[PDB]
């Protein structure tokens, strides 16, 4: 999950 | 009083330039468009430029766009680059504001003489000249190469009256408006392409050549002219 | 003889309202009970003229119900292309207390005046192009509060000093001056005929003038507070008058009383501007609620609310043909209604 | 569309220069001129130099003022008084040689358009009111006023008898004194008006 | 579970902004750019309401990126388009903030200077450089941002060749759009609270001292957590537990900086006695 | 004195008194049949058609 967070870059950011 | 008088008269090589210049008093130049109208030695007038007040919008005749340029203390500069044969015309200077109620082209400039060494609304006079005896009534045609009426419910048919030897003077704004100073004598009527102007009780003054302008889209282009001649 | 004048007068206004009661038959309510009533006049705003900057005082429509004239408190006076939303004039007033202004029948002239005492008239139609302040009617002592243009010479003006004024623009001076009332002259409207015109005064009255004999006709009163608009009946037989009482009241010339006031229990703020419609079957008044009501001017009753102003109307009129309702406000926006 | 476009043009065009006359006329402070009958505003008006609405304006340290003195309106206030809604301030002045100003300036602090718009006070004829109050008891305008006859008191009373008209928590009464030949008031109005000015702006923004 | 109590937390909290948001600047500029006039004091507001109504709108593509797990359906183009126009929004409303406090303090200090050269132009011409200010700023994330990363489904990563233009991009973006307008809102409103405090005002001394804490306190909590997890993220290593932390309170963090875009509309347009009769009227 | 203003508005009530009136009743019906005459000529009380409305 942790990868996936990392990964999961937030379009707000 | 009201005054456009201009100079810049002379002779020309061909491929010359000049600056024309219009010196406007009387009024306010700074809110006021000014256009300029030539006339060929024999034939009639024709649009040369307009400049807007502000200087927001300029346009230019078939003949004239890019070779022509129009500027403006009171005062016009139509920057003139290239002549040419062709040219060779007695330029005038034109007022005109534009808003509802008003009346455009009403003064027009003592003029000057200058020499030299497709979606066009034709209008067409078919009657060249007629022979008119004085206190009888005259009637002058006038066409168009499409409808002048627009969807705002004006029609555009502007008539001039140029004595020989004097500037033209508006007689007749949109077809059916007649401009102050104009006598009750002269009506003008029409609808949509035909249009004719109507002369009761003629006089001595009112002899000259008529014209025949149209404004629903730029270029103004002017007839041929009816020479009413005595 | 002061005793003796002062019983004649109380014995004089005695035969006046006995004789005012006596042409009372009936109401205007109790005849046109039996009528349809008009339904819900829902207008919807068409244009909304976003020029001035400050506070409309007033507006007038030209006679072709195509052009109108908005005078604001910015100093300036512009002139309006209802169908278009177009500035055709911006004239710039050297007072901008200005708190009137006239178009006239013509469309030559414009009228405008103020706090300055001094009505001053425009010429639109110069050979010069600008719009010049061809005269400048000096000669009131109060603020100029109302004028209208009998033609492109005559114009009657109503000001603060308790006189209206009937002047020739071409002479600059008084032709005839209206004396009578006991308080500030707010509002003024000219019959149709422009022979006659009636001026609504300060002290919660309405008197009729001739403008040719200059001698006031009847003076008709009910309000209870100081009209601020008036206007005729298309007619001209009649005018209602819309006062700060919060009640518009409706008068007849030949019957010499009030037929019908427009009062909802709802209302509370005092009525800025009145004018009826072509047929004369609505009364659209302007309120200082911020919102103007449509009034059945056969049966008293609302038919609708122009509510779309932010800030208190000031100025109401509709056009010559009818085809629209115009209403100013100190919001600074003209809204165009149909 | 024809000539619709030259009348757009126009419109257009004349709607800017409306806009930079609004641009231009925002600058200037307004000020509304009242008081009683030959109370001094014509005085102070004219020592600073420049039957209808006197209009007076100048400039002090980077400041547009324009006082509006209607004094010759002699009519009903309440029917154009609303027109100077918009005004930054009401120089009120009083002439403490002479009652009859206090119920002006309780018709005018209470006014439901002045509910914001601060009232600045100014009380000339200082030396005649020392020789009135020298003549004469103070008590005489004020019967109630139980105090010493002398001017430090007397002039301390009325300032409290004319601020005690106000009712409104978000306005401010300015007060001064003068001896109808200084020339401070000039720096005393740009004081209020700077006050009044910082005062409307935070109340605009919501600081307020 | 499926989600974590720090990702529940942040979709909730993301989607009551998102529809706060999205209602308050609905109203604010219903009432203020369309019945009201442009004065000079709500021309700022006009500004800061448009910016924050342009970040709640695009809100929801953040609550369905958290709902469906960074896949992006929405393509190439809007790849690139959709972070740089949230940030630009964002920061507008940041340094529309900040130019209200300058704006406050200028009118505090200097009311002749105010009252003679601030206008309506002038106003929206200052208003327009901060969203240049802001269109620049914002530039490298367009330029930058793209479909770049991952084989199956769409992820938005940056076109981006620790390199050093990530920590050049991430200080830019802590300084420009938290450091120097915090620093510039404080100064600005410990300026106007100590003037007030030289006597003059003594009725507004305590509403203006509530206003002013309340609003720097607010901005502080709402955006700190944003740049600070932005800086955490660089200088923690993943594979750490503080790094796993980080990457869990990522999204209740910038889920609590876009609650400062609806907690701005009762803040600032809902103060004034004339927007809040008028928000009331409209209503 | 006044004396002159008393003969005045003595004079004044007694030219407003001179005005013959009619019954109220004629001049309301007077009003209704004008408002009924041009009901038909009134853009405002019947919603007049977009194509012949220019304000649509």
């Amino acid at each position: 999950r942790r990868r996936h967070y990392h990964h999961a870059l937030p379009p707000s950011r | 009083d009201v005054q456009l008088v201009e100079s810049g008269g002379g002779l020309v090589q061909p491929g010359g330039s000049r600056k024309l210049s219009c010196s406007a008093s009387g009024f306010a130049f700074s809110s006021f468009g000014m256009h300029w109208v030539r006339q060929a030695p024999e034939k009639g007038l024709e649009w040369v430029a307009y400049i807007s007040s502000g200087s927001g919008t300029i346009y230019y005749a078939d003949t004239v766009k890019g070779r022509f340029t129009i500027s403006r203390k009171n005062t016009l500069f139509l920057q003139m680059t290239s002549l040419r044969s062709e040219d060779t015309a007695m330029y005038y200077c034109v007022r005109s504001i534009y808003y509802y109620g008003s009346s455009p082209f009403d003064f027009w400039g003592q003029g000057t003489t200058l020499t030299v060494s497709g979606s066009d609304i034709v209008m067409t006079q078919a009657t060249s000249s007629v022979p008119v005896t004085p206190g009888e009534s005259v009637s002058i045609s006038c066409r168009s190469s499409k409808s002048l009426l627009h969807s705002n419910g004006n029609t555009y048919l502007y008539w001039f009256l140029q004595r020989p030897g004097q500037s033209p003077q508006l007689l007749i704004y949109r077809m059916s408006n007649l401009a102050s100073g104009v006598p009750d004598r002269f009506s003008g009527s029409g609808s949509g392409t035909a249009f004719t102007l109507t002369i009761s009780r003629l006089e001595a003054e009112d002899v000259g050549v008529y014209y025949c302008m149209q404004h629903l889209e730029y270029p103004l282009t002017f007839g041929a002219g009816t020479k009413l001649e005595l | 003889e002061l005793d003796q004048l002062r019983q004649e007068a109380e014995q004089l206004k005695n035969q006046i309202r006995d004789a005012r009661k006596a042409c009372a038959d009936a109401t205007l309510s109790q005849i046109t009970n039996n009528i349809d009533p008009v339904g819900r006049i829902q207008m919807r705003t068409r244009r909304t003229l976003r020029g001035h900057l400050a506070k409309i005082y007033a507006m007038h429509w030209g006679t072709d119900s195509r052009l109108l004239v908005s005078a604001s408190q910015d100093g300036k006076l512009i002139i309006w292309d209802s169908y278009t939303t177009n500035k055709v004039h911006a004239i710039p007033l050297r007072s901008s207390w200005v708190m009137t202004c006239a178009y006239a029948p013509s469309g030559n002239y414009v009228a405008c005046g103020g706090l300055d005492n001094i009505c001053s008239i425009y010429n639109l139609k110069t050979r010069e192009g600008n719009v010049r302040v061809s005269r400048e009617l000096a000669g009131h002592t109060g603020y100029l509060s109302c004028c209208r243009f009998l033609d492109d010479n005559q114009i009657v003006t109503s000001s603060g000093d308790t006189t209206c004024a009937l002047w020739d623009i071409e002479t600059g001076q008084q032709t005839t001056t209206f004396t009578g009332h006991t308080g500030d002259v707010m509002s003024l409207s000219l019959a149709p005929d422009t022979r006659l015109f009636v001026s609504g005064a300060c002290d919660a009255s309405a008197k009729l003038w001739d403008v040719r004999e200059g001698m006031c006709r009847q003076t008709f009163t009910g309000h209870e507070s100081d009209i601020n608009a008036i206007c005729f009946f298309p007619n001209g037989n009649a005018f209602a008058t819309g006062s700060d009482d919060a009640t518009c009241r409706l008068f007849d010339l030949r019957a010499d009383q009030e037929l019908m006031t427009y009062s909802h229990d709802n209302i509370i703020c005092g009525i800025t501007s009145v004018s009826f419609s072509k047929s004369g079957r609505l009364l659209l008044a302007g309120y200082d609620d911020f919102n103007c009501n449509v009034w059945d001017a056969l049966k008293a009753d609302r038919a609708g609310v122009l509510a779309g102003h932010d800030n208190r109307v000031s100025c109401l009129g509709v056009t010559d043909d009818g085809m629209a309702v115009a209403t100013g406000s100190w919001d600074s926006f003209l809204k165009i209604w149909n | 569309s024809a000539e619709e476009r030259a009348a757009l043009e126009r419109s257009k065009a004349i709607e800017k220069n409306l806009k930079e006359d609004g641009i231009s006329a925002a600058k200037d402070v307004k000020l509304l001129l009242l008081g009683a009958d030959n109370s001094g505003k014509s005085t102070i008006v004219k020592q600073m130099k420049i039957t209808g609405i006197v209009e007076t304006h100048f400039t002090f340290k980077n400041l547009h003022f324009r006082l509006f003195d209607v004094g010759g309106q002699r009519s009903e206030r309440k029917k154009w008084i609303h027109c100077f809604e918009d005004v930054t301030a009401i120089i009120f002045c009083v002439d403490l040689s002479d009652h009859e100003s206090l119920m002006l300036f309780d018709s005018i602090c209470n006014n439901k358009f002045f509910i914001d718009t601060s009232i600045i006070l100014f009380l000339n004829k200082k030396d005649l009111f020392g020789e009135k109050i020298k003549k004469s008891p103070l008590t005489i305008c004020f019967p109630e006023y139980t105090g010493p006859n002398t001017y430090e008191d007397a002039a301390a009373y009325i300032q409290a008898q004319f601020e005690s008209k106000n009712r409104s928590p978000n306005k401010e009464i300015y007060c001064h004194m003068t001896c109808a030949t200084d020339t401070n008031n000039a720096q005393v109005i740009f004081d209020a008006v700077t006050d009044i000015i910082i005062a409307n702006n935070l109340r605009g923004c919501g600081l307020y | 579970p499926l989600f974590q109590p720090q990702d529940i937390a942040s979709m909730v909290i993301l989607g009551l902004t998102c529809l706060l948001g999205l209602l308050g600047n609905g109203l604010v500029l219903w009432v203020a750019g369309v019945k009201m006039k442009t004065t000079v004091n709500t021309v700022w507001f006009l500004h800061l309401t448009l910016a924050d109504f342009l970040c709640c709108l695009s809100l929801p593509f953040s609550l369905a990126h958290l709902i469906l797990q960074g896949h992006w359906p929405y393509g190439l183009f809007l790849c690139k388009l959709i972070p740089s126009i949230i940030i630009l929004n964002m920061f507008a409303s940041v340094f529309l903030l900040t130019a209200i406090s300058l704006d406050r303090c200028l009118i505090v200090h200097k009311p002749i200077w105010c009252q003679n050269h601030r206008n309506v132009r002038t106003a929206f011409a200052i208003c327009g450089c901060v969203w240049v200010v802001a269109f620049v700023m914002c530039v490298p994330v367009f330029v930058y941002r793209d479909l770049f990363i991952m084989d199956n489904r769409s992820i938005c990563r940056y076109n981006f060749d620790v390199p050093t233009p990530l920590m050049a991009i991430t200080i830019t973006r802590l300084v420009v759009g938290f450091l120097v307008p915090f620093f510039i809102m404080v100064i600005c409103y410990s300026l106007i609270v100590f003037r007030m405090r030289k006597t003059n005002f003594t009725k507004s001394r305590n509403k203006t001292f509530r206003v002013a804490v309340a609003v720097v306190t607010v901005f502080f909590i709402c955006w700190t957590p944003y740049h600070l997890v932005g800086v955490l993220l660089l200088i923690t290593d993943p594979e750490s537990s503080l790094g796993e932390a980080v990457m869990s309170w990522d999204h209740m963090s910038i889920a609590l900086a876009s609650a400062n875009s609806c907690f701005n509309p009762f803040l600032y347009a809902l103060l004034g006695k004339d927007f809040r009769k008028k928000a009331r009227q409209s209503i | 004195a006044s004396i002159a203003q008393a003969r005045k508005l003595v004079e004044q009530l007694k030219m407003e008194a001179n005005i013959d009136r009619i019954k109220v009743s004629k001049a309301a019906a007077d009003l209704m049949a004008y408002c009924e005459a041009h009901a038909k000529e009134d853009p405002l009380l019947t919603p007049v058609p977009a194509s012949e409305n220019p304000f649509r």
